[PDB]
């Protein structure tokens, strides 16, 4: 019906500013240390 | 000549339905380019109405 010249057009649904638009195409119209490697008891201890 | 045509692509098909968000996923399915900069362009235009 509205296909033209072999374009399968069919399949399309027929029924501030205000700017106007067109349609069908829009456009504008842990852990803590240990002692030990501390050092002390390392060099210490006179007994 | 090309950001010009992703810029009308974005709006024009933004004001064919003005109460339908335009999202940034139909944007990087329809139009060929990085999309980053796609969606650089698309947070600007929202920017600025």
């Amino acid at each position: 019906x509205x296909x033209x010249x072999g374009r399968x057009x069919x399949x399309x649904p027929x029924x501030x500013x205000t700017x106007x638009v067109t349609x069908l195409x829009x456009x504008x119209x842990r852990x803590y240390l240990r002692f030990h490697x501390x050092x002390y008891x390392x060099x210490x201890x006179x007994x | 000549e090309v950001y010009m045509r992703y810029r009308n692509f974005m709006v024009n098909s933004y004001r064919l339905n003005p109460n339908e968000y335009f999202s940034v996923t139909t944007a990087r399915r329809n139009v060929s380019g990085d999309a980053a900069a796609l969606f650089r362009l698309h947070k600007f235009l929202t920017k600025w109405g």
